[PDB]
């Protein structure tokens, strides 16, 4: 999950 | 007045302490993964219309 959000933001 | 005042102060460190960023981290991931979402099937339509 948290490399999803530092892709994502 | 000593629960009032007990409350108060409760509510001043609940404040004060950095433990509200919660919200404003769960929300956004999936606000920018319905983007990216948005933003792929925009590109699969293009795809499609070039080919």
């Amino acid at each position: 999950d948290r490399g999803r959000q530092v892709i994502h933001e | 007045i000593l629960l009032g005042y007990a409350g108060l102060m409760l509510l001043t460190n609940v404040l004060k302490a950095i433990g509200i960023w919660g919200s404003w981290v769960i929300a956004p991931v999936k606000l920018i993964f319905a983007i990216i979402k948005k933003l792929m099937r925009t590109v699969s339509c293009l795809m499609g219309k070039l080919m």
